[PDB]
């Protein structure tokens, strides 16, 4: 018995490409449209709400997840491959940084370490990479507002504006029209909804649609009063009924 | 063919092949007989030689003093097996102050045989065992396959050519079965069964190996000129 | 832990991981061993394809084990860099517990445990591999020169080579060096090191160096005009 | 069992190679081209980012030069995951120097350490090696400026200038050429953009598709600074030199 | 707070002649005040002609024993039957009392039989492995007054040739071995007398080359 | 149980070699033990060590030390130092300390190297290099005798009689050394035995021949 | 390392010329308390051996179980277990002997004192001791405890050498052995009046007594006994 | 590929099967037992001329009672010679006494079977185990890879064994003397070797109960071959 497999599952070819890496980008490739837009005083990421069955309830399954209170992450590609890799970015944002330095990461060093585990199952012993690629939106005191990708091999890249997944090709020229520096966060969230019409085939509207942001404090959020310094969470998932209202005005 | 590269792997009329090919192994070894009345059992082997230059590979193991097998094929998974036995015969003594009935010794070299055959990585034992003894409920005589098949018998043998030793013992089985107090009688059965299986050689002074255990006899073997009786 | 048996019998009875370690011996450097009456000279090969290169940092082909023992090697360069630390591990460790420097024959038997071990341990390679190991016991003014090789095998030598194009360097070594009158003095051993790598290196320029080790922990390494001079001696009287 | 699965990642060819680290190299020579130049008062660093997006954000981006400590900066050519990996160990492994010794670690030191992790890979445990080469660009006070490389073999080398990744071929001989013993910083910031705008596979060099570094003793008075260039100095030192 | 140690009593006496070699025992087993066996065998034939005994704490006496015999089973096993020498199974028991150096066995332990050259012997342990070979050795709870009776007749000490004026010593000779039976009987009754831990009977082994005999005494039960 | 016993030891280098001279003497609190101990241990036919402190822990140690000696000269094809082997022994203790180990030992050779050696070992780790070296209870009587007749150009009659003097000066003052005297002489070519001596008998006969002890009637 | 909490007292035994007794009160003590009334020291194994049982109460139920199931075990694969490979008193108490041995040197005790009582298969009398020091002995008569002090002399009166064996019955045998429980009732502070007797003949076989009572007992004399010198009322 | 520890379909270990063919290829070995002692000799094969020969180590001590000659990939022997002079030693340190060749050589013949997926191949090299004891006498021993090992009046391993075997089949009985045999093997190695035989690419050794395991001098050798060169041209 016991785990006989301590070898490498991805190896470089005699080309010098790593099979499992290129094909997980693939399975991404294959997955459902997801995008990020950083505006100048918040953050926006978004995706298709892709219901596998009528009967299935879309609440319970959660394509946008809260990280900490100022970040928050979106995929594409294989669903029960995110939903650990939250589980575990998560967890490693407590134990290896806000139980040593008593505060929530940054952006950039949370994403550093899921790009890290993400890293080693491209190389540990007797598994396979994960089949998926984030994009993790966030704020800090220092570093402001920030976006990042991280894909399966482990590589991160910080972005104004991308996109993930089925028609990522269309989406990200779309948003190079579309992106300057001066955006504001109501004009990136438009922007948005805009790009993901296009993706989206069947029905388009707030229950079809999952939408969150990272932009001001949220003090009706935190769930107690008396601390001046604690403010509330950057994080806020926009709710059905307030998508609905801004494709009125689309 | 397919089927064969490990012990993990049953092939598709469900056999094991790297258990097969451990018995095969046993085919190949020198013959060895054993029999056994109510008061005695007895174990007859025939050596064998490098050349006339080099010595007898010694078939006979002792155990305990109430129990020893002989072996066919791999020596030194017979060593293994043996050695497995003797600290045994040696905890059944020491913990519970008793000695180790052949029934449970068969039970016990089943079972460690088994777990070799379960799990990849290991392999089969490649050697065939012959156990006799004298214990509680009289003389007792055992065959060991590597598959991990113990079975109790009157008489059998093993190795190349055995087949015409086990047939002799099969027509003299109501004869030997009444040798009673009296080992020499046993023994001339034991020796008469073994020439059955004999092809251009016969049996040397240095060749035949012979042990036998009993009622008021510890198990004790009998090599060179003090088998020169039986021949 | 990573078990494999990499290193394993064939049918007509070679382990072929061994005899393929030996191929990237046979890729490396050219590396030369010559002892003389009173010293032993390491004669190494430097490939002349890499220019722009830094020779005060770059890593010399000649190590120190101790101060009275070097080792100098042909294959693959980030192996021997394991070998040599086990090595100067193993010299201090000897040194602690029978307060007394390695025999250079001790100190080859210790390397060559190590590569023979990774040849029947399971997870691991053969080391790509081969060392020449020179040097002097302590309190002794005998020369010794002993040859080391992937399989683990080690054995004493007048004068020996390994590496690329070695069997002509060993040709050459073989009707130049006489066992009745080995070279007398320091310049003779240098010389015939020399001459040797001089039928397969190229230029006398920065390819080739020269190591000498005399008694009592005297080791020095020469330059590249102190070498010049004797290549351009050879060709001198090479011309006649 | 699983026997039937491995690749057997440390194991020679019959030409005496080590099949994974040649196939490594492969991978290394598609990646952006990184060059280092080693002067009589300072190193230059410069590298290429991989086909550069007009919506990535270049200012707080790190790609290609990575900080090992105040001293010691490494260029990257491969997988920027495993190098990270590789570049956390080295951080690590220069601080208990320092906690050892009360003293900055010596740069050989850090590239034989982390060459000899490379090493390992290759020899034993099965797993596939690191698909990286590192350019080392660093300072201590035994050999004043240094430029090392490693690749996938864990094999290490000094240098006075030289490139890895994509196009090294032609990038070391206009190298070869143009270098000389007696130069300055400022003449090696010109010959390492001058390099790249012409092995380069892009149409024309810009600011936004590089990452440029330079280690000095320009500093007040014997002591080194290590400076990471921002994409608006990037953008006047192109133009200084005249190549847009 | 738990005591490992128990002290069962009883003394036991080893002398070795020419040709032969006894150990002898008494059977008296106690804790305390208590006598809890009259006959309890201490001294015991553990194959090829050794005879052994570990007096003491009779727990650790007897899984010493035990150990040794265990230890000559498998000497036979792996030296093709070879018959294991006094000399060692006496290097052999050193290295069973020390391999518990940190844990002690809380015995003395004599062994005896016969030498490679058919000559007696008699080898005494220290509880943590120290050996000798020795003419005579008593051990146990009346030791102290058991031996300085046999340095005196055994060994002849402080016994000087008279009229020698005390310069002639009295010759060094072999004992039969009816006199060493008489000099056992009579140290062990003289033990008993003075000894409380001492009495019930005695068991003494005697060792040739034809094999192990056993003789039985009663001594005083008070 | 009882480990701590009397003894009286000593070895000192000279001219000749080294002389070895120990008593013979075991003591369980006042009971005398046994008075035919044997304190030198021989190590193999060139070396020696005495015993003083645990009985056991020297004999153990100290033939175990014989074993790594054996292995050592069948690795290296010559004979090991008194220095190395010396050193294996003092390395071993120093593992086990603390944990009770005793042990007071004088690891006595010649060889060609050193000349003649003597390495004073100890089970608290200690590893000293020396020309005299006195141990056990009765070490101080020896050490008096030793240190105002000693000279390096004795010769090889007049040291074995000192070493034996030395011992018979403890004996006599010591209540826990006695029984007997046990001699050796260590040269290049090996260890020499030279014999038992009773003390009760090697008393008198000092005592007439000598004119000492004029405090005993005798 | 520990302590005993809950308790029992006492056990007694003797051989007889076809067999051996064995004897234990039912009591549990906690202490001084007499707390606990119904239990049950002599634990039969098959129908030819007794293990009696004193000290810590919950250290002798460990050792019930261990006895339970080493004969569920002894019947696995053994057509003969009821017959010639049945469990034998020697070969019950060597396996316990080695648990306390070992149990003693991993200093953590079973902290008891056990008597094994039996008839072995050629018919010999088995009756041998062993203590949480794992110290074991042989006699004609056993006891544990204050009735190594009190019944002993008593028993040993009966059968004071091997040769008185075969002149001892099991009626005789049986009175001295009820004669010492009183004796025990007496003067044991940690003993009580119920107790139970077993006997394990070679002929009759195994005979499980429970609920006997000390009885005949001398009190009448106490009243005659005034003051404690001088008084006269 | 396939598992280290695989039968065929024959009932042999390929692996063991494997290391006999890698003994084939190993240097002659030629061992010879008498009631005077036991003679081991082996032939040096030197790779080149520049080697010098007194460092090739085939002959080796175990205890003073026990010598080894070995044949194949010599540098597998190291770990083998290792645990034979540990085994041989605690054996002394345990029981006060020599150890017996036969335990000797099954002690080492139990490392032979640890292999498998403990080491990763069997070793690749067989030995001839000579000594003394007390019981048994003078004996050898051809110790195997399989875990086999067969006592032998005489024998021959390595390239030339077969050849050399068939050779000792007429030329043994059991009244040679210790000089009759030290020729004998000399004899037989000259016959099988390739290049001429000499003192210093052929080594001889003995083991006897008075003086031990001793490996022959140069010298000592050389005077037996010049005594064998006349012998042979006397008829
Ligand atoms: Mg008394």
């Amino acid at each position: 018995m016991t785990d006989r497999y301590s070898f490498s599952l991805t190896t470089f070819s005699p080309s010098g490409k790593l099979g499992q890496i290129d094909y997980a980008l693939t399975a991404v490739k294959q997955g459902v449209t997801s995008l990020g837009i950083k505006a100048t005083n918040g953050v926006v990421i978004a995706t298709e709400k892709k219901s596998s069955s009528p009967l299935a309830m879309s609440e319970t399954l959660s394509k946008v997840s809260l990280l900490t209170p100022d970040i928050g992450a979106v995929y594409s590609g294989m669903g029960p491959d995110y939903r650990v890799l939250v589980d575990k970015s998560r967890k490693v944002a407590h134990t290896s940084y806000k139980r040593i330095y008593g505060e929530y990461p940054p952006t950039k060093l949370l994403v550093s370490e899921v790009a890290k585990i993400m890293q080693e199952a491209t190389q540990s012993g007797g598994v396979r990479p994960f089949g998926v690629s984030l994009l993790i939106a966030g704020h800090d005191e220092f570093n402001g507002f920030s976006l990042y990708q991280v894909d399966p091999s482990g590589s991160y890249f910080p972005w104004k504006a991308t996109a993930i997944g089925k028609g990522s090709v269309a989406a990200k020229t779309f948003l190079e029209k579309r992106w300057n520096d001066e955006l504001e966060l109501e004009d990136a969230i438009h922007i948005a909804l805009l790009t993901l019409k296009e993706s989206v085939e069947g029905e388009f509207n707030g229950d079809t649609i999952e939408l969150a942001i990272i932009g001001d404090e949220n003090p009706d959020l935190l769930g107690y009063t008396g601390i001046p310094t604690d403010k509330g969470p950057r994080f806020r998932k926009l709710t059905s009924q307030e998508i609905n209202d801004r494709l009125e005005a689309l | 063919n397919n089927y064969d590269g490990d012990t993990v792997t049953f092939s598709p009329t469900g056999r094991l092949f790297q258990v097969e090919y451990a018995l095969e192994a046993i085919k190949q070894g020198s013959v060895t007989v054993g029999l056994r009345s109510n008061t005695h059992a007895v174990l007859v082997a025939l050596k064998r030689n490098a050349d006339e230059l080099s010595s007898y590979q010694k078939k006979i193991i002792k155990c305990d003093e109430h129990m020893g097998l002989s072996l066919a094929g791999l020596a030194p998974d017979a060593r293994v097996l043996s050695n497995y036995l003797r600290q045994q015969c040696n905890y059944s003594s020491l913990v519970f102050n008793r000695k180790l009935a052949v029934e449970r010794a068969g039970h016990l070299l089943c079972d460690k045989a088994q777990k070799n055959t379960q799990s990849y990585g290991g392999r089969p034992y490649g050697v065939g065992l012959l156990i006799i003894g004298y214990d509680k409920s009289g003389a007792h005589l055992l065959e060991f396959q590597p598959s991990g098949n113990v079975t109790e018998l009157y008489g059998t043998a093993i190795g190349a050519r055995s087949q015409g030793a086990k047939t002799y013992l099969e027509r003299t089985l109501d004869t030997f079965i009444k040798i009673d107090g009296n080992p020499d009688e046993l023994i001339k059965a034991g020796v008469e069964a073994i020439s059955q299986s004999l092809r251009d050689e016969s049996l040397t002074v240095d060749n035949l190996s012979i042990a036998i255990v009993g009622k008021d006899t510890p198990f004790t073997i009998y090599d060179g000129e003090a088998v020169a009786k039986y021949i | 832990g990573y078990d494999r048996a990499l290193s394993i019998f064939s049918p007509d009875g070679h382990i072929f991981q061994v005899e393929y370690a030996l191929e990237a011996v046979k890729r490396g450097t050219c590396a030369v061993g010559v002892k003389g009456k009173n010293c032993v000279v390491l004669g190494c090969e430097r490939r002349s394809t890499l220019k722009l290169q830094d020779t005060r940092i770059t890593p010399s082909k000649v190590s120190k084990i101790d101060s009275h023992v070097v080792l100098s090697f042909s294959g693959l360069n980030a192996d021997s860099r394991i070998l040599i630390e086990k090595a100067r591990v193993e010299a201090q460790s000897h040194r602690l517990t029978l307060e007394d420097p390695v025999t250079v024959e001790y100190l080859t038997r210790y390397v060559a445990g190590v590569q023979q071990r990774y040849t029947q341990s399971g997870g691991v390679r053969p080391f790509g591999v081969s060392t020449l190991i020179a040097g002097f016991d302590p309190r002794d003014d005998e020369p010794k020169l002993y040859q080391t090789e992937p399989s683990g095998i080690y054995s004493s030598w007048s004068a020996q080579t390994i590496g690329r194009n070695s069997k002509t360097v060993r040709e050459f070594l073989e009707k130049n060096y006489d066992r009745k009158e080995p070279p007398a003095t320091v310049e003779e051993c240098v010389k015939l090191t020399v001459r040797s790598l001089l039928e397969v290196v190229q230029t006398g320029a920065k390819n080739i160096e020269i190591t000498v080790v005399k008694p009592d922990s005297d080791i020095v390494a020469l330059s590249s005009e102190e070498i010049n001079q004797y290549v351009t001696q050879i060709e001198q009287e090479k011309q006649e | 069992g699983s026997r039937r699965y491995d690749s057997r990642t440390t194991i020679f060819s019959p030409e005496g190679r080590l099949y994974q680290v040649e196939y490594a190299l492969e991978s290394i020579s598609h990646a952006g081209t990184a060059i280092g130049i080693m002067a009589s008062d300072g190193i230059v660093l410069a590298a290429e980012r991989k086909v550069t997006s007009t919506l990535l954000e270049q200012d707080t981006s790190t790609e290609k030069l990575y900080k090992l400590n105040d001293k010691i900066a490494v260029a990257v050519a491969g997988l920027t995951a495993d190098a990270e990996i590789l570049i956390n160990t080295a951080r690590i492994h220069a601080q208990n120097y320092l906690k050892t010794y009360n003293e900055d670690i010596p740069v050989e030191i850090l590239v034989r350490r982390l060459s000899d992790i490379k090493q390992g890979y290759t020899q034993h445990g099965g797993l596939r090696p690191f698909g990286v080469s590192f350019i080392y660009a660093g300072y201590d006070d035994r050999y004043g400026y240094q430029l090392y490389t490693s690749n996938p073999s864990g094999n290490y080398t000094g240098w006075k200038a030289i490139s890895v990744g994509a196009n090294t071929s032609a990038a070391q001989t206009l190298l070869q050429m143009d270098y000389k013993d007696d130069m300055k910083v400022d003449d090696a910031i010109e010959l390492a953009l001058k390099t790249l705008s012409k092995t380069t596979d892009s149409s024309a060099l810009t600011y936004d598709r590089l990452e440029f570094a330079t280690i000095r003793k320009g500093a007040n008075d014997g002591e080194v600074y290590q400076k990471i260039f921002k994409p608006q100095e990037i953008k006047d030192i192109l133009v200084k030199t005249g190549i847009t | 707070q738990f005591n490992p140690y128990g002290d069962n009593g009883g003394t036991i006496l080893g002398i070795a002649g020419e040709d032969f070699a006894v150990l002898a025992g008494d059977t008296r087993n106690i804790t305390d005040y208590s006598i809890n066996s009259r006959y309890e065998p201490k001294v015991f034939d553990c194959g090829d002609n050794i005879v052994m005994s570990a007096n003491g704490f009779a727990a650790d006496g007897d899984a010493l024993v035990k150990r040794f015999k265990n230890s000559v089973k498998w000497y036979h096993f792996d030296h093709n039957d070879k018959k294991l020498s006094i000399n060692s199974a006496a290097r052999n028991i050193q290295h069973l009392l020390y391999g518990k150096r940190f844990f002690p066995y809380y015995v003395h332990t004599i062994i005896a039989g016969l030498d490679e050259d058919g000559k007696g012997a008699v080898y005494s342990f220290d509880p943590v492995g120290s050996y000798e070979r020795e003419q005579c050795r008593a051990g146990g709870a009346a030791a102290s007054l058991i031996m300085p009776f046999l340095d005196n007749q055994v060994n002849f000490k402080n016994q000087y040739e008279p009229g020698t004026n005390g310069k002639v010593k009295k010759p060094l000779k072999y004992l039969s071995v009816e006199e060493v039976i008489k000099l056992v009987r009579d140290s062990f009754t003289s033990a008993t007398e003075r000894h409380i831990q001492v009495g019930d009977g005695l068991e003494i082994l005697i060792v040739t080359k034809d094999g192990v005999r056993k003789e039985f005494y009663e001594l005083k039960r008070d | 149980i009882k480990i701590a016993t009397g003894a009286t030891t000593l070895a000192f280098r000279f001219q000749g070699g080294i002389i070895v001279a120990v008593d013979s003497r075991a003591t369980a609190g006042n009971w005398v033990a046994s008075q035919t101990v044997k304190k030198v241990i021989e190590i193999n036919p060139f070396l020696l060590g005495t015993m003083a402190g645990g009985a056991a822990d020297c004999q153990f140690w100290e033939t175990w030390l014989g074993s790594q000696c054996r292995l050592h000269e069948l690795r290296e094809k010559e004979r090991i130092s008194v220095a190395a082997a010396s050193k294996i022994l003092s390395n071993l203790v120093y593992q086990y300390k603390g944990a009770g180990l005793s042990m007071g030992t004088m690891i006595c050779g010649y060889t060609r190297k050193e000349g003649p050696t003597i390495y004073y070992v100890d089970s608290d780790g200690t590893r000293l290099k020396g020309d005299i070296f006195c141990v056990g209870s009765g070490q101080t009587f020896a050490y008096g005798v030793l240190d105002s007749n000693y000279k390096w150009d004795l010769s090889v009659e007049d040291a074995l009689y000192l070493g034996k003097r030395s011992i018979l000066a403890a004996a006599h003052r010591d209540a826990y050394s006695g029984g007997s005297v046990n001699l050796y002489h260590v040269t290049e070519d090996g260890w020499i035995y030279h014999g038992n001596h009773d003390v009760g008998e090697l008393f008198w006969k000092v005592k007439e021949e000598e004119g000492s002890f004029n405090n005993v009637i005798g | 390392t520990q302590q005993p909490i809950v308790t029992g007292t006492s056990v007694i035994s003797m051989k007889y010329d076809n067999g051996v007794i064995i004897a234990a009160d039912n009591l549990g003590s906690y202490g001084s308390l007499l707390r606990f009334n119904g239990v049950e020291r002599l634990i039969p194994v098959g129908d030819n051996t007794v293990v009696g049982i004193s000290g810590d109460i919950s250290d002798m139920q460990h050792i019930e179980r261990l006895l339970k199931d080493l004969v569920t075990e002894n019947a696995y694969d053994n057509p003969l277990a009821d017959a010639e490979e049945a469990l034998e008193p020697s070969y019950i108490f060597e396996y316990l002997a080695t648990v306390m041995y070992q149990r003693r040197s991993k200093m953590n005790p079973l902290w008891n004192a056990i008597i094994v009582a039996g008839v072995q298969s050629n018919g010999d009398q088995f009756l041998r001791y062993v203590n949480l020091l794992g110290v074991t002995y042989s006699s004609p008569t056993l006891a544990t405890g204050f009735g190594a002090h009190m019944a002993n002399p008593l028993l040993r009166k009966v059968v004071d050498r091997e040769s008185d064996i075969p002149k001892t019955t099991v009626q005789v045998a049986e009175e001295a052995i009820v004669n010492a429980m009183r004796v025990l009732y007496y003067r044991d502070a940690r003993s009580s009046r119920n107790f139970s007797l077993a006997i394990i003949d070679k002929n009759t076989g195994l005979t499980f007594k429970k609920n006997l009572q000390v009885e005949n007992m001398k009190w009448d004399f106490a009243k005659d006994i005034k003051g404690y010198g001088t008084q006269k009322i | 590929d396939r598992g280290v520890s695989t039968f065929s379909p024959e009932g042999r270990l390929f692996q063991v099967e494997y290391s006999l063919e890698a003994i084939k290829l190993g240097s002659t070995a030629i061992g010879i037992a008498t009631k005077e002692g036991v003679v081991l000799g082996v032939e040096k094969r030197a790779t080149s001329p520049l080697l010098e020969s007194d460092s090739i180590e085939k002959i080796v001590e175990i205890d003073r009672h026990i010598g080894c000659a070995m044949s194949g990939l010599t540098a597998d022997a190291r770990s083998m010679i290792e645990h034979a002079r540990t085994a041989a030693v605690t054996h002394n340190l345990y029981y006060d006494e020599d150890i017996n060749v036969e335990s000797l050589t099954q002690s080492v013949c139990d490392l032979a079977l640890r292999f498998g997926e403990l080491m990763s191949r069997p070793f690749g090299v067989a030995l001839l185990i000579a000594g003394h004891d007390a019981d048994d006498g003078y004996q050898l021993f051809h110790a195997e890879p399989s875990g086999t090992f067969y006592r032998y009046n005489a024998k021959a391993i390595g390239s030339g064994s077969e050849g050399a075997q068939a050779e000792l089949l007429n030329e043994w009985h059991s009244s040679l003397t210790l000089k009759e045999a030290e020729l004998l093997v000399l004899k037989i190695l000259k016959q099988v070797m390739e290049e001429k035989l000499d003192e210093n690419n052929a080594q001889l050794s003995c083991i006897t109960k008075q003086d031990g395991f001793k490996i022959y001098d140069n010298e000592k050798t050389a005077e037996l071959i010049k005594e064998l060169k006349e012998k042979e041209a006397a008829e």
